[PDB]
RNA sequence: CUUGAGUCUCGUAGAGGGGGGUAGAAUUCCAGGUGUAGCGGUGAAAUGCGUAGAGAUCUGGAGGAAUACCGGUGGCGAAGGCGGCCCCCUGGACGAAGACUGACGCUCAGGUGCGAAAGCGUGGGGAGCAAACAGGAUUAGAUACCCUGGUAGUCCACGCCGUAAACGAUGUCGACUUGGAGGUUGUGCCGGCGUGGCUUCCGGAGCUAACGCGUUAAGUCGACCGCCUGGGGAGUAC
């Protein structure tokens, strides 16, 4: 009810977190510490081998990971996290 | 003729082709998560290209 | 939810209604915003009333 | 889907914003849809198919975890 | 002749063709090209490549005038719905602004019947 | 008799005439043993979209409790008066008094 | 006599019906400005539109029809059906405590009324769409599918017609008989625990030729009605 309205808090694309994953998909993972709030980070990201990476492979459930916010969709209510960025730039 | 082609590459191109032809993800014939990743990987790349085709 | 014990969502509450539309003025579906059934129906009537009075838009292309 | 370009923003960051602008406004879907008139019976019969599918997409996420391969 | 500086580029991306026209910011046409005029016919006419040519060969139809700014304004679902926005970049304009103006009825009139084949 | 709620907007250039209009209407209302429960006045606001190529309008909220014929006269009055560029007449279940979010 | 049936009191939700207003998007047209050689269409083409300046783009005006998003295996109606917003008239359902009537009930041949779309009559209206019709293609042929146009009609008023795979292919009313997950709408007592209505999916016993149905029964019974009796000939002839 409350949290989505004042989502300025971590709005800036540059902002980064450490959140904890809930479950995996095969297109992402979802990393949800913010509580009542949850990102995704798509399988495109998480690696520098594009999709040559199953989410299960790089990360597993109940596992904390550093991530930047990239895109918040105020309405439609969906945040786009990035995991390949908060670690190396080879 | 003497040796089977790369299974991962084939799986990635089968994915692409179901993609362009517009089948649903969840037609994917693989449960081997390794091949599965290739299949969907193709299928999603293909979803982009359909748009700019007629 | 608009379930701070509200009787009848109001159209002139422009501050609130803006949270339930998008950039292009389209009403956002209940499943996205977690709105209950009968608060969504009020939310619809209000935004429609508003649009008449020009307190809110129909589009961006105008 | 009206993106203004930001200070020093690369063109190939505006463009991808613009694409994602109308992906989330679902334009081509709307246009694709209204190319031709669908009889109101056909539209409504589509709506059932969507429902009887969505439903069975709240079944695999249960039942698979019960069964087992090899 | 009378230089401008600030323009706008309308793009009409149909399934069969792509018309592109630069105009002053009161919408007065200055130049234009198509895929049909670019030298493509039928199968070819309806591609993102043929649309690209159009955009850049429309860019060197408006050299006469000033240049720098250009707000793009795209309409329709054709394949020419980006290859142009790309081409205008390497044509050497700066795109300040860019927007879909594809018309949608809020109901409107009955569409044609569906094609049996 | 029965509650309403008017919310008439009026041509900007002719805002000077609005205090008169409010004066007049609230006469007719109560001149049939009616009432006024609210009467805010929002004043030259910005229109979300144009109206006859205007980009502003002077808004005037107003509640009532009247019988039908006067609230009817009032609507016709708005029709022909051409400084009044939009109207609106909802019914409401009760009297409404508390000041508006505007 | 009060348990069936009904009346009153306070509220709730709703595209239920009738009448009258009005608002934004869009298409087509008409009148201007800019501008110049193509537009349109298809699997590929052509008919068609365009130097008498189209298409594209901007401004002004006219007119009709339908109401994006909300929107959901959501809601309302006896069924057919019902979707922008606002007032006027109007029907039904549901719940909470109370009071009131006292079997006033259920079903119903004949009868009476409502009844999608097309169609018909009179008078309007006509944007878009589109039977007929005309031209272009395809094909051995193509009175088709596909393309370009396009008249009835589709819209409004009043009056007819009485039909549909008018379907849950399942008549109406009442009683009884293990469960599970939802949706929508009331109301109790403490965001947990109850108690009503309507509804979606799944399944047990039972039933079924099987498919399946399964407390919204196609299970177990009672009341009344409708209907069937090999296929063609025929829902046709008189
Ligand atoms: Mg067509
Ligand atoms: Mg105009
Ligand atoms: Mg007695
Ligand atoms: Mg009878
Ligand atoms: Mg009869
Ligand atoms: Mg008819
Ligand atoms: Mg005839
Ligand atoms: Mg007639
Ligand atoms: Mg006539
Ligand atoms: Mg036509
Ligand atoms: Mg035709
Ligand atoms: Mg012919
Ligand atoms: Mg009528
Ligand atoms: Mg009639
Ligand atoms: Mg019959
Ligand atoms: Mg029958
Ligand atoms: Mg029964
Ligand atoms: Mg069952
Ligand atoms: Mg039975
Ligand atoms: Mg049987
Ligand atoms: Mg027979
Ligand atoms: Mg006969």
């Amino acid at each position: 009810e409350d949290p989505w309205v004042a989502i300025a808090k971590r709005y800036p694309e540059g902002t980064k977190l450490t959140g904890r994953v809930t479950n995996l998909t095969d297109y992402g993972c979802f990393v949800e510490i913010e509580e009542g709030v949850e990102g995704l980070v798509h399988v495109s990201e998480m690696d520098w081998t594009n999709k040559n990476i199953h989410p299960s492979k790089v990360v597993n459930v109940g596992d904390v990971v550093e991530v930047m916010v990239l895109d918040i969709d105020e309405e439609r209510r969906r945040i786009s996290l990035g995991l390949k960025q908060c670690k190396a730039n080879p | 003729k003497r040796q089977k082609r790369d299974r991962l590459e084939r799986a990635h191109q089968r994915g692409y082709q179901a993609g362009i032809a517009g089948r649903s993800k969840e037609m994917c014939p693989y449960q081997t998560l390794n091949q599965r990743s290739q299949w969907l990987g193709g299928w999603r790349e293909a979803m982009a290209d359909r748009v700019v085709m007629a | 939810f608009t379930a701070e014990g509200v009787q009848e969502i109001d159209y002139k509450d422009i501050a609130t209604l803006k949270n339930y539309i998008t950039e292009s003025g389209k009403i956002v579906p209940s499943r996205i915003t977690g709105t209950r059934a009968k608060y969504q129906r009020q939310l619809a009537r209000a935004i429609k009333r508003a649009r008449y009075l020009s307190l809110l838009p129909y589009t961006d292309r105008h | 889907p009206v993106i203004k370009v930001r200070e020093n923003e690369p063109f190939d960051v505006a463009l991808r914003r613009f694409k994602r602008s109308c992906e989330k406004a679902g334009v081509l879907a709307e246009v694709r849809r209204r190319e031709f008139y669908e009889k109101p019976t056909t539209e409504r019969k589509r709506a059932k198919a969507s429902a009887v599918k969505r439903h069975a997409k709240k079944l695999a996420r249960e039942n698979a975890r019960r069964t087992r391969l090899y | 002749r009378k230089q401008v500086s600030d323009g706008v580029a309308h793009i009409h991306a149909s399934f069969n063709n792509t018309i592109v026209t630069i105009t002053d910011r009161q919408g007065n046409a200055l130049g234009w090209a198509t895929a049909g005029g670019s030298g493509f016919r039928g199968s070819r006419k309806s591609t993102p490549f043929a649309a690209q040519v159009a955009a850049e060969r429309c860019a060197d139809a408006v050299k006469e005038y000033g240049i720098k700014n250009l707000e793009v304004m795209v309409k329709g679902p054709g394949p020419g719905r980006e290859s142009t926005i790309r081409a205008l970049n390497a044509a050497g304009f700066r795109i300040t602004n860019i927007t879909d103006v594809t018309p949608i009825p809020h109901x409107g009139c009955r569409p044609p019947k569906k094609r049996r084949v | 008799m029965r509650h309403y709620e008017i919310v008439f907007m009026v041509h900007p250039d002719q805002s000077e005439q609005v205090p008169g209009m409010i004066e007049r209407y609230t006469a007719a209302i109560t001149g049939a043993e009616g009432k006024i429960h609210r009467l805010e006045d929002w004043g030259r606001r910005q229109l979300a979209y144009p109206i006859n190529k205007l980009h502003k309008a002077h808004y005037v909220l107003m509640n009532v409790e009247a019988p039908q014929e006067v609230i009817d006269e009032l609507e016709t009055t708005f029709r022909f008066n051409d400084a009044v560029i939009r109207s609106m007449v909802m019914r409401t279940k009760h009297a409404v008094t508390e000041a508006s979010p505007m």
